């Protein structure tokens, strides 16, 4: 979660 | 997006160099999450002579020593400084730099990374530009997009006469508008987005959102366990007529398997019987027409009839005739209760009806409707989002643009949904969004709230269909209405 | 095959021995196969006089040594030279050949292998050939049939008298019509086509196919992602009577289960409201009508609603008198628009309407319409693909010939069906199969295609029924549609 | 690593700023791997002036928004130009420092990243350093060291004067020795090595490597179809007395299990037949003695024994007395094969013979061993792999420095094992790797690769025991080496 | 595939 | 692999 | 077996 959302 | 990154340089302090390694590690990260390692590959990266390029060369310099090969194609005349640093770094490191291809260059190489125009993309792609994109497309290589793919207009999503078709597209901070809305959504493959260091305040501030799961998951109306069905409200849906009878049936349990507690149709008769032989859990009351359209002589009974309900939806398979033309406009300019406006209702809309309701209203156009509603042509009006707001605003509605992207917005707040499926491109699916909506504003959500929630619920459903999804029927989809619920918590 | 066979030897230069082992060993292969190891099994191969006799002493000389006991029965009187050239062979190696047989010579053997008669069949098989076969067909043994079972015209399917009932047949280089055809096509038992050489191209150009999953699975129209119901297409069905009020609901709902975007049914009324009540995405639009039945009354509203669809079905449920036969013709002549003509607007069609249109048309008669249709029994027309072939080139359409193996051609190229099985021997199954061909048709693809995918999604969606077939009913196979579309993908 | 640095830096022309970026943020991916969703965690970040001060305040920038809390505590006086730039975007981001703490301010928090001193340590820790440290360290809660917890020598792994326990340290570029080398390797924690963008050719320039599966992986010697014993070897083994019987057959089924084709034992009988009554594969040689020691007057059959050898083992279990003496350094002197020389063959070797010989040696001391040998105390000698250098150039061998982590250098090239657990902490474990070093030099490894593959090895193989590690033995070490070799390919 | 069509 | 080594 | 031994 800390570097990609989808 | 701009102005974000912008304030994170001159008012935060970020080095726009630090943002930039940020971009080109993410991509770099992103590929392996999504090729595995990476280091029997050989890629072969495509750059302009702007941040997008610039972000090319991080990508590049990091790459090296670690796959099998890298080249960069240089294809701009001029740099940017953060790109000129990182081309330098890029050849401190030991990287090659071309600035001519052979069409036959994407033979030795199994992965493009597109670093040729990002956001800054302006006019037309031509000229060399052009035809590296052509090559590229007619390759069957994996192709990675940074930031947007090359060709793609990221405030409109259009293809900007060519544009690069992308496995996977790395984006910075935010979603762009251009790979919501197609073309470009369909050109941007698999999105990711990579937080490159903005403040979140920054990112958190953006007005134009995408319907997520967690949203929708956080709207959805509590169902405390001392309840009836009064607790969850009353639709009155106003539609039918001897030409299409079946509407009704579609939009009455559209509200009901969203949790409505009480749905009345009103249909001409005998038409009304139809609904209560599918659904017998429905009430449809039967209307007294002289042809079989309503008419100003079923005014009186439609608002009798609305006054025990919290929310009327109008339209589907209404027919549009004079006569229901004026029935519309007198009930709608009477009618003190949120009002779904739909279908055949928006094709005889006097919009002046619109601004004089003192009550609420949702419009659920798709683009001929809405073309004809404010008198434009399909193409001007279809992903106008702007439009869209505008007409919000000056309406005092909300407005749900339908299309594979569908547009919520109120004027203020603009939301897009990305779910569902070609399933729903086949009639009725849009008289079951309207019983949805109108469903969840009598359990209490907001006309822009019921709309949010509506539209990703429904484009869910279809995608929970078990076969093909070009076989999905409405009443299919009405039946995995629950399902997508239940998934949602 | 014959000219494929000549041309291969004589031209390209491939020796005629070459061809004969080369059909021998597959047979072999193939038997391996279907029965494992083949080391415990007694062979009996019967072979006559022809090229067929001389594959099977192929078969018998590479068995020799490696199983429990070959026989060989020579049936004939004289042999070819390549008969003969392999039956010298077998008898080099050792091999037991006999000229006479007694009715008790099965007893000692496990497996037949039929070599007696393939393509070179001529007349009514009679004496020791006859009593041979019957013999075999009685003895409850493993009967693998060399090209064709003896006894079918491998042109035709029929039994000239008597033939081998075979549990698998190995043919050459394509399958023939023998196959495909009943009843040859039961007596075949498993099909395997081998490969014994022939240039590929030779085999691709045969003119008459069956069709594949390969060949349905490519036809199949695309579903880009924004899209919306007019990218589907719009099919009007006019059908149903007071008589006849099912037949209507199923032709339209089988356009709408293959993607169809939208699909309007014009039935008397008050029949039209029973789709509606069954399906509500169906629009039903009712016609008034003096006695039940269209009539020219109806011709120019039909037009009308004509005008805004992309395809016309005509014929389902229609009844069959002269108001009816009127209509239809009258209806037929004036509309351009492809045309899916089935069912009773066959039955009153004047054929001479045919030739004038301009627009296309498809017709889908069963064997007794297609008898009424061109004034011949229904013996004379039942799997008569030249005569369907005349018919399509003569009137200038595509013919849809339906049967346990369906017949689709326009004149020119011949596609032979062998999907589905007894579950659509039974009233309603046509009425969907016209919608599917109507609903392809306004999809996009070209009547002869549209018909190659319907006939086959029709009888695949029947196969995929869970329970006993004889149970299967029309309502159940349009369930079952989007699942076979799914499994094609 | 500081030169390293200092050249990406200086002449390939990456900001300082950007590796102190990158550098952080391997941080919060590490810890989201360790950790999980780091969303619901509250994070002390404890900041020392320096640069690792610096990373510090890049990770709680970072974590800004993103987590339940962050807090810096600055623990410095002043700050270096990085750390001092980047705890102004921490503040500008909206983090909050302090700069003074309370034993307490551990409870409102579930992280501390110990950002307080990487290599920069110079001197014991004392003042508030230590008892922040020592608060830490009693806390309980989950740590994260950022390069080398605070408090380590990372050129040595010493604790000055105390020191942080991490759960997990990320490291940049390459561990450190202070990772390796215990105590410090115990307070490392699980140890990431994270790429922060240093030239790939800097960080493969490093000459002090840690022993790693792929390295041992491509040293294993191939074994080639065509083969037999002779391919693989001879070794000698000249081992025990009548005290210890048992060193022998342990170093020569060591020497078979590697792969070694034959191994001959010389001992002292009776004890020789000790060795065959266990493992007759082995050969065990009598050698007659006159008290049950090897003497000079065996010198002479050892020699003759070492002429069909291509390896020589001598010294488990001999005894030291000056019998043994005289004969082990008159054998040195005149043998001319590979020599690997351990336990008591070392407590009485004569340096100057090291120095003489023309053939290879490789020396197995224990710190007890190694201490003797130098005339140095255990303390002096134990890890100290730069006087393990020395002693390797200065003698031209290769010396194997037993512990928890073991030492194996040349003299240039100086490689730490890291494999093994405290169930090798047993009598005997020592004269199994004899002979696993001995075979790998038989089979054609230089004595530094041998060496290498044999120390990892017999590591993993312990590590492969099944039950309690203080419960293995020798014998069943020796049974767990196959299996070890297995796993490495 | 080289050998049998089903 | 790219960003960790173990 | 009737095609290949191993
Ligand atoms: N921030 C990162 O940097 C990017 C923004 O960088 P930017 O603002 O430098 O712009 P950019 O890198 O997206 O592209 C601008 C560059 O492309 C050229 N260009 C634009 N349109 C062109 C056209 N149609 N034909 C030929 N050349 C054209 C411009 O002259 C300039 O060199 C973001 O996308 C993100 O990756
Ligand atoms: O009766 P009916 O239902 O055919 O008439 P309708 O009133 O629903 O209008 C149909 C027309 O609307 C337009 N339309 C609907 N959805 C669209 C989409 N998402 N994108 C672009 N255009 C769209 C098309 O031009 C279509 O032909
Ligand atoms: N090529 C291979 O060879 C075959 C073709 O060989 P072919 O062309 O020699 O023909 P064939 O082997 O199929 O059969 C012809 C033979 O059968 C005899 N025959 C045909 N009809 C008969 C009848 N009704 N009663 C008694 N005898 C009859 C003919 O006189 C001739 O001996 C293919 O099927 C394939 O196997
Ligand atoms: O009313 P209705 O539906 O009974 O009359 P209909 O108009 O459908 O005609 C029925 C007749 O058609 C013929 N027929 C239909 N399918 C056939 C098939 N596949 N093979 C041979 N003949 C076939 C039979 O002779 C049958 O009795
Ligand atoms: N590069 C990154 O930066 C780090 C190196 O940074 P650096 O070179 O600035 O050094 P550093 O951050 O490792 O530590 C040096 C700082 O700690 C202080 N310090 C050192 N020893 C001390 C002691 N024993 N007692 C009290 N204070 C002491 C120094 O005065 C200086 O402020 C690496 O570890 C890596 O994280
Ligand atoms: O008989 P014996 O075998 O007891 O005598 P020995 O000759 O093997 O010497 C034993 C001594 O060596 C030292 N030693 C061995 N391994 C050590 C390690 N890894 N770290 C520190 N010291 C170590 C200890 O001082 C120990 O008491
Ligand atoms: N490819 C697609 N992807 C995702 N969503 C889609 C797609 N195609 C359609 N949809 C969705 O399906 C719904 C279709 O709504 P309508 O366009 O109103 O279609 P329909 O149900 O056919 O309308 C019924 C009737 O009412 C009147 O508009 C008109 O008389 C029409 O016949 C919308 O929510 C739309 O976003
Ligand atoms: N054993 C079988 N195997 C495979 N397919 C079969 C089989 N039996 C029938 N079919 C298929 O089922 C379909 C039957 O179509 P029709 O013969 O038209 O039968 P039906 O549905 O009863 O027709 C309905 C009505 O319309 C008029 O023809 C007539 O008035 C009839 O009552 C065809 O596709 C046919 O190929
Ligand atoms: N905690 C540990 N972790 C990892 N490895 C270990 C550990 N403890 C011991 N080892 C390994 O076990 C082996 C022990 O070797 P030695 O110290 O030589 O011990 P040992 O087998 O008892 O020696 C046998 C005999 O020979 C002479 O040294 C002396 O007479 C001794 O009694 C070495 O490889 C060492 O690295
Ligand atoms: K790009
Ligand atoms: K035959
Ligand atoms: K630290
Ligand atoms: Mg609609
Ligand atoms: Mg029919
Ligand atoms: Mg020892």
């Amino acid at each position: 979660a800390w570097l990609f959302e989808a | 997006m701009k102005e974000i990154d912008e304030l994170t340089i001159k008012e935060y302090g970020v080095d726009s160099r630090i943002l930039m390694e940020r971009a080109g590690i993410s991509v770099v990260l992103a590929m392996e999450e999504e090729l595995g390692n990476l280091s029997d590959y050989r890629f072969l990266v495509l750059c302009g002579g702007g941040n997008n390029g610039g972000d090319g060369f991080v990508v590049a310099r990091n790459l090296l020593g670690v796959v099998k090969d890298v080249l960069v194609v240089f294809l701009g005349k001029k740099k940017t400084p953060d790109c000129e640093y990182n081309y330098g770094l890029y050849k401190k490191f030991g990287g090659k730099v071309v600035e001519q291809f052979e069409p036959s260059i994407l033979n030795e190489f199994d992965v493009v990374v597109d670093a040729i125009f990002g956001t800054g993309l302006r006019g037309e792609i031509t000229g060399e530009y052009a035809e590296i994109i052509n090559l590229v497309n007619k390759s069957g290589k994996v192709v990675v997009s940074v930031d947007v793919p090359s060709g793609i207009d990221s405030n409109t999503g259009k293809v900007l006469r060519t544009a690069v078709k992308a496995d996977l597209t790395v984006t910075f901070g935010v979603p762009k508008i251009g790979h919501i809305l197609f073309p470009g959504r369909d050109l941007t493959g698999k999105l990711k987005v990579a937080n490159i260091g903005h403040p979140v305040h920054l990112i958190n501030s953006i007005n134009r959102y995408v319907i997520t799961r967690e949203m929708v998951r956080s709207l959805l109306p509590e169902r405390p366990r001392d309840s009836h069905k009064g607790t969850y409200g009353k639709v009155l849906i106003i539609a039918g007529s001897r030409l299409y009878s079946g509407a009704p049936v579609l939009s009455g349990m559209g509200s009901l398997k969203v949790g409505t507690g009480l749905v009345k149709l009103a249909v001409p008769f005998p038409q009304n019987l139809i609904a209560t032989s599918r659904f017998p859990e429905l009430i449809s009351v039967p209307i007294d027409t002289e042809k079989g359209f309503f008419s100003l002589q079923n005014l009186q009974e439609c608002l009798e009839l609305s006054k025990d309900v919290d929310v009327v939806a109008i339209g589907p398979g209404l027919g549009n005739n004079e006569h229901v033309r004026e029935f519309v406009n007198e009930f709608l300019k009477t009618l003190e209760k949120p009002a779904v406006i739909d279908a055949d209702a928006i094709n005889v809309l006097d919009t002046s009806v619109l601004k004089e309701r003192k009550s609420p209203a949702v419009l659920t156009p798709h683009p001929g409707e809405m073309a004809r509603l404010v008198k434009k042509t399909v193409g001007d009006v279809k992903y106008n989002y702007e439009l869209a707001e505008e007409f919000a605003k000056e309406n005092d509605c909300v407005l749900v643009l339908k299309s594979a992207t569908t547009i919520v917005t109120d004027g203020e707040k603009t939301l897009f949904n990305i779910t569902g499926n070609t399933g729903l491109s086949k009639g009725g699916s849009g008289d079951v969004l309207t019983g949805m909506i109108a469903g969840f504003i009598a359990q209490g959500l907001s006309p822009l709230e019921a709309s949010t929630v509506s539209v990703y619920l429904h484009g869910f459903a279809a995608e929970l269909f078990e076969q093909d999804e070009r076989g999905l029927t409405a009443s299919e989809l009405l039946r995995l209405i629950p399902e997508a619920i239940r998934r949602l918590k």
